């Protein structure tokens, strides 16, 4: 019963694909001081600024 | 315990419950190990680990 | 999913086998009350 | 109505139990070198009961000899070497007394109530019929029809038939679970002079017999008579000491035309001489008794729990009220049947069968088993004291008359080897503790296999399996 | 045996036309079931092509798919209107005494609220998306599991096609459970009968055959209610809706005002009037649980009569609920209305449905 | 009150117990639903002064009053020997120890000099609030509207009805059926057949109270602590 | 409804007899335990197919996406409908 | 009242193990209902997405969506087998 409940519930967890786009990493050693760079992440464009 | 006579008294309506026999119950602290083991055992997740 | 499928198969069959053995014993035990029942009829008065 | 009930607001005065202990003369007991015992309690008076108690009942049968004890009882009265049946009757009638024989599952007794001057003659007649009965084969063929008629009429006593069913169900494979009179096949053809003589030789020996005198009797004279008559009794093999196992189960007789349903539920307990006998007696008095004439006036937690179910209006939030039309219980009675090595402690309930496929007996047994569990767990001081006091009174109420006193003396002499002085008994009775009683109750009641006997409409009395599932609780 | 049909069940003569509200509710349940089954046979649940297939395929390609959709929307609205009138009547005539009928009714009310919410979610418009977002944010306040549970519920960090598919399956399933609970509702009612205008214990000589008199009365009242209902299906087809739900949902853009359907506003008010999120969730659960009659269980309780004071307070309850809904939606621009919103919520939370005989007793 | 002179000689009050009603507790426990959450606590209460107040019968003062009147009856019986008669009085007889009177049965002929302003308000309220409900125009007594329910039935009430004499039971049923017939058309009896307040006798409250006491009897004299 | 009617008329058993209450037995819990035992055995048999013969009760052509322009070599229904299909092939 | 629970329904003693086929069919009905409800929560019905959403989403995006689908299929097959045995026994 325990494993069956856990398994039926696990059918409702996030899909592996959604777990692949959730985390991304950017290289901050490329942007110089005072420059803002735009990237893509989960559709919403993201600004990285060297404040 | 409540310091009130706020209960209607009927001729033969007493010692009524749905779990056991009144006056023949254990101390409530004897179910603590059962509840602790049950909580620790049930609250666990399981995954098949499929890539 | 070949390997995970085989592994889950083994685990499920083992667990169901344990349950089946225990429940079979208990069914046989409970049937004992009826499998050994006895009857007797008080006779009539016949010429 | 229009007439008020002031008892519901008045303050009532509670009587308290006060005990009167009038000392009695000690029971004198002697033993011959043979082992025959001689016990007597003298008391001022003009009459006295003199009897012989034998420790050989129907417990020692094997379904081949079944009924031989009763056959022997009947054959003892058919003549001796010196006298005949008419001569014995003539002697008894000259003495103005009767000769009473009583056979049970463990003890038998032949007793006579007489004047103090007829004691030697009564003892002479008793010894003559017991030791020198001819028990001719032809006479054995003449009593078969009488015993058959007696079996037919005792089979018409519902309480006796119920107790016989209970003993048959509880003990299978031992003589203790057999009828005293035995089956017809044994009465009509099987029992023979050989069987009767074997039974007498085996079980009528020195150390198995007592001569009991109660009332205006002399212990010295009784001892002299015992030496004169019973001094030559053989000292045979000791009493059989086997293992009588208790088989939990059920025996149900379906008679849907009967007007009342009788249900006996019993549990296994240790023997009569076990050191728990007093605690078991206090438990029996704790469960108490009830009869229909009392109505709601039940004085035990047991009966109350079973009787108020038929006076409770049973009103609920989501369900219609379901109150019983009337009280169907005819009686409830706790009982204890002890034996040298075993016992059956339980209750006996008589109530109307009720409508077909009703719930009366379901409720009765539900509350009965609930109360047994509850007493297995917790007992209150008030009810404990009530049970002990009622046990005192009951033990005093069993000794009204020389015959009753003689029966008590004989039973205790055969069981324990000597008679326990009542004072001593009471000394042990007030030393019991509430915790000890609770432990005794829990050791025999809780989660144990009962034996159930039913007579009457069985479409309403719960089957055994259900009754086996209510000897324990989920949260206990 | 036609006669046996007439006498199968009998009721009281004091059944005013107000006792057809249950029949009207059943009518709108039937309409919802049928129109929803027709819609679901043309529906695809996915963020890509949900809003499109409702507005471009169902409505404009079928002969009268528009009429089916309008029937469904206004049927939900009128089902809630009739249920509110039904509850108000049952409170007016002291029908809490029908314990089983009342408890089944409250369960049905909760189920229908859930059905309405999950249905509104399926139109993947701006209002649907952001109502889901707000509700699921309220889920996030549970102690020690708000984020795990929220992820499990949504299937991710964001509402997506899997969330739409879960909602579609739940919306399809729940109304059938609702039908079962309606059957149980009527079974209990037939067991304990109806109250009427006044409560009397009538023998068979004072009761009337249910059929066909009350069936014909039900037909008459249902005909009038369907006239009123169709005046909205054909002439005010979006009176109960919000125009922002005719905009395809942008997860990046939040609407100016997020307002639920008019039959959930009271609940929304409870959320807005309680600054602490956990306390708001607790109050919501306690409110829904206190509408029922599950306690006391084994203590002896019985219900007495109802009086003019209680009926007047019932009118006050209605007023407070309506004002609370309106204010809850107004407070997004006007901060001073918080006083009146809180006052109305407080007045609602302290309304006596059952007058408890335990108000009067002595002390040891 | 018609009972007042008796109450006068026993050192009790001649005023109805409808006055003196007061709130002694803050929380009303056990909490009863379906009240709304705050109302379920009972901190704020709404009453119209026409509640039953049955649980206030479990008092020593009421028992003392009942036993004083009963002792008067028994003393008269001892003097005369008409015990039977004196124990079979109709509970509507002012000498019956369980005699009960509705507040309006004496509101028109009350003393009104010893009443606090709050109690005068209570008297006026009793009369007018009786007038508002219009059960006097239905040819009905207040105790006719004390009826049991199919589920969660009031046990005492059922017994209180079975103790009524046969003729009074039949009259109660006939009045209820006439009120039913009237209520079909929402009709009232002719204005000359209106029920005068002093005619609105509480014929069922004595039986109700007697049943309540008889039901509590066994609780206070238990066979054992753990007994049904 | 199936179960309601059965409980109204009871079960046949191996042989048909009319029994009074003394010849009958309580359903609970003996028959529930027997049902659990038989169910566990049949679930073993069932799961042998789920994990090791997952596609034995099927036709591989259903793993080819539908092509309205092409008909399969043999159109065959599932094994549990085949008898009905036969009734259509045997009647011209 | 546990006793009242025991005696609420009684049957014959001749219920051989062949009389559990109804219970087996009930088990498989439960399995089909649960598996189908889980599948429908991930299913889109169209000629452009149906086949793909079973083999590319259900069976490869979830942890054991393949197991759920195999349960549904083989549960249907075994439900039919058990029902045929049930009918044959009834005849
Ligand atoms: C907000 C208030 C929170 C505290 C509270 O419960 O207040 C109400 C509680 C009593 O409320 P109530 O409605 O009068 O209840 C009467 C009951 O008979 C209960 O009366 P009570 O005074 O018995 O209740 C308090 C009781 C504890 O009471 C209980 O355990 C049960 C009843 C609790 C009250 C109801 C629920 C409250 C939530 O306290 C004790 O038992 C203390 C030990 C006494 C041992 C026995 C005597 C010595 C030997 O205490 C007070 O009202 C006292 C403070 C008053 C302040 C304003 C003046
Ligand atoms: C996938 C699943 C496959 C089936 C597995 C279950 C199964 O084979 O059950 C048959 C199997 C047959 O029972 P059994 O093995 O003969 O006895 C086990 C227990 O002694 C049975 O103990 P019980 O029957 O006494 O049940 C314990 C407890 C029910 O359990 C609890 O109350 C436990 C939870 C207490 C706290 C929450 C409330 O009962 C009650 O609460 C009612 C007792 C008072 C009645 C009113 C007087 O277990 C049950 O039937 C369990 C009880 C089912 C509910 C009715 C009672
Ligand atoms: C030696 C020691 C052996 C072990 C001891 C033993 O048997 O203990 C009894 C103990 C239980 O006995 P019981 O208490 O009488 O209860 C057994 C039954 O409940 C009750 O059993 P029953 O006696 O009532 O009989 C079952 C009855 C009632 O039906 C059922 O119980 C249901 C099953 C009926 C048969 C199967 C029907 C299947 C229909 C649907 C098929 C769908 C297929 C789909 C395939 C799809 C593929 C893609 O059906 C039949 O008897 C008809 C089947 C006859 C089979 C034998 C036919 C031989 C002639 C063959 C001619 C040539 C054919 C072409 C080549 O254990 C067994 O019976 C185990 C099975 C033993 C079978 C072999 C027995 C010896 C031969
Ligand atoms: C919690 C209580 C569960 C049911 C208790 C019960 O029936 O026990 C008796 C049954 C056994 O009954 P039984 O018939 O073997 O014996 C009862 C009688 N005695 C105790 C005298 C032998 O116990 C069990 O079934 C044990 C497991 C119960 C389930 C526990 C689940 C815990 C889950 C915790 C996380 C959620
Ligand atoms: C303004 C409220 C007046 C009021 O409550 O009066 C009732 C009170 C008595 O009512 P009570 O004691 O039943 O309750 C007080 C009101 N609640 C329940 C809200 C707490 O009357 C008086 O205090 C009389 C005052 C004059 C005589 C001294
Ligand atoms: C099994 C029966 C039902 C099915 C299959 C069903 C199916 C659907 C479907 C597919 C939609 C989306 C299409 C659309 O939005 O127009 C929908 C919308 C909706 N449903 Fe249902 N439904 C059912 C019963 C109900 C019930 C009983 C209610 C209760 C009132 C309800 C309330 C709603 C609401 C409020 C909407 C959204 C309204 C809107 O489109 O703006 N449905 N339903
Ligand atoms: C799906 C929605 C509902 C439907 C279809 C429904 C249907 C009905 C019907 C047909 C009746 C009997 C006829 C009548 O008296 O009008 C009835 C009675 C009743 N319903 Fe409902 N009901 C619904 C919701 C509710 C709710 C939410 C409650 C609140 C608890 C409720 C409480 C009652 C009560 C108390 C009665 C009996 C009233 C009385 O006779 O005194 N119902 N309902
Ligand atoms: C979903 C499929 C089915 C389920 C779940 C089902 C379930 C059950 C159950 C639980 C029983 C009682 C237990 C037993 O005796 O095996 C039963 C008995 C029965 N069923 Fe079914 N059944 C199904 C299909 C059928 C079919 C197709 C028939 C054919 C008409 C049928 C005819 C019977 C009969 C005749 C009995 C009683 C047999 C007897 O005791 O004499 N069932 N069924
Ligand atoms: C409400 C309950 C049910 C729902 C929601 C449901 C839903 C679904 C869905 C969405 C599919 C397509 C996904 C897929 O093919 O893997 C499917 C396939 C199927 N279902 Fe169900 N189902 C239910 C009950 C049943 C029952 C009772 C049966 C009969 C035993 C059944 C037999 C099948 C079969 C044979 C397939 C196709 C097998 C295959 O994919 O090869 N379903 N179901
Ligand atoms: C109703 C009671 C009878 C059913 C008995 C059958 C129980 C299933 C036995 C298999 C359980 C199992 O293997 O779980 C272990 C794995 C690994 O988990 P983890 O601890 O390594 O994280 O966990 C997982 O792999 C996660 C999900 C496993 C799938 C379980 C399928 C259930 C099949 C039910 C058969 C009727």
């Amino acid at each position: 019963t325990r494993v069956t409940v856990v398994y039926l519930m696990s059918q409702f967890m996030p899909s592996k694909s959604s777990l692949a786009l959730a985390n991304i990493e950017v290289d901050i050693g490329d942007i110089p001081e005072g420059k803002t760079v735009t990237i893509m992440w989960q559709g919403k464009p993201v600004f990285l600024r060297k404040r | 315990i409540v310091n009130r006579s706020t209960f209607f008294v009927v001729k033969g309506h007493k010692n009524k419950g749905l779990i056991g026999i009144a006056g023949a119950r254990h101390n409530p602290l004897v179910w603590l190990p059962t509840l602790a083991l049950g909580g620790v055992w049930a609250w666990r997740w399981a995954s098949a680990g499929t890539i | 999913w070949w390997d995970e499928r085989k592994l889950l198969g083994y685990k499920t069959i083992a667990t169901l086998a344990v349950i089946a053995v225990s429940s079979g014993y208990y069914n046989r035990f409970l049937s004992g009350l009826w499998r050994s029942r006895r009857l007797a009829f008080r006779p009539f008065n016949y010429s | 109505m229009t007439t008020p009930s002031l008892s519901s607001i008045l303050r009532h005065t509670r009587p308290i139990f006060k005990e009167t202990l009038r000392a009695a003369r000690p029971t004198l007991q002697n033993a011959l070198p043979n082992g025959f015992r001689i016990a007597s309690e003298s008391k001022d008076g003009d009459t006295c009961t003199v009897g012989v108690w034998i420790d050989a009942g129907s417990r020692w049968e094997t379904e081949k000899n079944n009924g031989v004890a009763h056959f022997l009882e009947h054959m003892n009265f058919k003549g001796t070497g010196k006298r005949s049946r008419q001569d014995i009757e003539f002697g008894m009638e000259k003495m103005g007394a009767h000769l009473n024989a009583y056979t049970s599952r463990e003890h038998t007794c032949y007793y006579v109530k007489c004047f103090k001057k007829d004691v030697p003659e009564a003892v002479d007649i008793l010894a003559d019929i017991l030791l020198n009965s001819k028990r001719t084969e032809q006479d054995l063929d003449a009593e078969r029809q009488t015993i058959v008629q007696e079996k037919e009429d005792v089979e018409a006593r519902i309480d006796e038939v119920l107790m016989d069913h209970l003993h048959s169900a509880a003990f299978e494979g031992s003589g203790l679970g057999l009828s005293i009179l035995g089956p017809l096949e044994n009465i009509q053809k099987s029992i023979t002079k050989g069987m009767i003589d074997d039974f007498v030789k085996t079980h009528y020996t020195g150390p198995r017999m007592a001569l009991v005198g109660s009332g205006a009797v002399d212990h010295g004279q009784l001892c002299d008579l015992a030496s004169k008559y019973f001094g030559a009794l053989p000292t045979g093999q000791p009493k059989p000491s086997g293992f009588t196992r208790f088989l939990g189960g059920d025996k149900r007789e379906t008679n849907q035309l009967n007007p009342l349903t009788h249900v006996a539920v019993a549990f296994q307990t240790p023997g009569i001489s076990h050191p728990d006998a007093i605690k078991i007696k206090v438990l029996e008095q704790l469960l108490g008794s009830y009869s229909r004439d009392k109505g709601e006036a039940a004085y035990s937690c047991f009966a109350r729990a079973i009787v108020m179910d038929f006076y409770d209006p049973k009103v609920g939030q989501f369900f219609r009220p379901n109150k019983a039309g009337h009280n169907p219980i005819h009686s409830l009675n706790a009982f204890w049947a002890p034996y040298s090595d075993v016992g059956l402690l339980g209750f006996y309930a008589i109530a109307e069968p009720g409508k077909s496929y009703g719930h009366e007996w379901e409720n009765i047994l539900h509350y009965a088993m609930r109360e047994l569990i509850r007493v297995s767990r917790n007992i209150s001081e008030e009810e404990f004291e009530r049970a002990k006091n009622q046990l005192k009174l009951q033990t005093m109420l069993q000794l009204d008359g020389t015959t009753n006193i003689a029966d008590d003396i004989g039973r205790q002499v055969l069981s324990f080897g000597a008679r326990v002085p009542l004072a001593s008994f009471f000394e042990q009775l007030d030393a019991i503790s509430r915790e000890d009683l609770i432990r005794v109750a829990h050791e025999y009641f809780y989660d144990k296999d009962p034996v159930v006997a039913v007579i009457g409409d069985t479409d309403n009395v719960p089957e055994y399996d259900a009754l086996r599932a209510v000897t324990y609780s989920v949260d206990l | 045996n036609k006669i046996s049909l007439y006498r199968s069940y009998s009721t009281t003569i004091l059944l005013s036309p107000a006792y057809s509200l249950g029949f009207c509710a059943s009518i709108f349940i039937v309409i919802q079931i049928i129109s929803g089954y027709i819609l679901a046979s043309n529906y695809i649940a996915s963020t890509n092509e949900s809003f499109n297939i409702i507005h471009n395929v169902i409505m404009r390609e079928l002969d009268t798919g528009w009429l089916i959709r309008f029937n469904h929307i206004n049927g939900c609205a009128f089902l809630f209107i009739v249920i509110y009138m039904h509850i108000y009547r049952s409170l007016y005539h002291n029908s809490i005494t029908k314990t089983s009928v009342w408890i089944v009714g409250i369960i049905m009310y909760i189920l229908i609220c859930g059905i309405a919410f999950t249905g509104y979610s399926l139109v993947y418009g701006q209002m649907s998306l952001w109502a889901i977002v707000v509700i699921c944010s309220l889920v996030t306040a549970i102690p020690f599991i708000g984020n795990k549970l929220l992820i499990l519920i949504w299937g991710g960090n964001i509402v997506s096609s899997v969330t739409l598919q879960r909602i579609f399956c739940i919306h399809y399933l729940l109304p059938l459970l609702l039908i079962l609970f309606i059957i149980i509702h009527l079974y209990n009612l037939h067991n304990v009968n109806s109250t009427g205008d006044n409560y009397f214990i009538n023998n068979r000589y004072d009761r009337i055959n249910f059929y066909p008199l009350l069936l014909i009365r039900d037909v008459f009242i249902g005909s009038n209610i369907l006239i009123i209902y169709n005046i909205f299906v054909y002439y005010y087809s979006d009176l109960f809706g919000h125009p922002d739900n005719y905009v395809p949902a942008n997860p990046l853009v939040t609407p100016s005002e997020i307002m639920p359907e008019f039959y959930l506003l009271p609940f929304y008010a409870l959320i807005r009037a309680i600054p602490h999120k956990v306390l708001g969730i607790i109050i919501m659960v306690l409110f829904l649980l206190s509408l029922t009659n599950l306690y006391p269980i084994y203590f002896i309780r019985f219900y007495n009569n109802i009086n003019i004071l209680q009926r007047s307070l019932l009118l006050l309850l209605l007023l407070d609920l309506v004002i609370a809904s309106k204010l809850c939606l107004l407070i997004n621009h006007y901060e001073s209305f918080y006083l009146l919103l809180i006052l109305s919520i407080l007045c609602v939370l302290s309304h006596h449905i059952y007058n408890t005989s335990f108000n009067f007793s002595n002390s040891i | 009150m018609n009972d007042a002179p008796i109450l006068a000689k026993l050192g009790l009050s001649k005023v109805n117990t409808y006055y003196f009603q007061r709130r002694k507790h803050i929380f009303a426990l056990p909490i009863t639903i379906p009240n709304f959450p705050l109302a379920a606590l009972g901190i704020f209460r709404s009453t119209d002064m026409f509640e039953e107040r049955t649980l206030e019968r479990y008092s020593r003062d009421e028992r003392e009053k009942t036993l004083g009147k009963a002792a008067l009856l028994l003393k008269e019986a001892k003097e005369k020997g008409n015990y039977s008669e004196l124990v079979r009085l109709d509970p509507t007889d002012p000498r019956h120890p369980y005699y009960f009177e509705h507040p309006w049965q004496s509101a028109l002929k009350m003393d009104t000099v010893s009443l606090t302003p709050y109690q005068q308000y209570l008297r006026w309220h009793c009369l007018t609030y009786r007038a508002m409900h219009e059960w006097d125009r239905q040819g009905l007594l207040y105790d006719d509207l004390m009826q049991p329910k199919a589920l969660a039935t009031d046990p005492f009430l059922e017994e209180a009805i079975l103790r009524l004499p046969y003729n009074q039971r039949v009259e109660r049923e006939r009045r209820l059926s006439r009120a039913y017939d009237l209520a079909l058309r929402r009709e009232y009896l002719p204005d000359e057949d209106c029920i005068h307040p002093e005619d609105d006798v509480a014929y069922l409250h004595p039986y109700y109270h007697m049943v309540v006491d008889e039901h509590r009897e066994q609780h206070e004299n238990p066979v054992d602590v753990y007994s049904r």
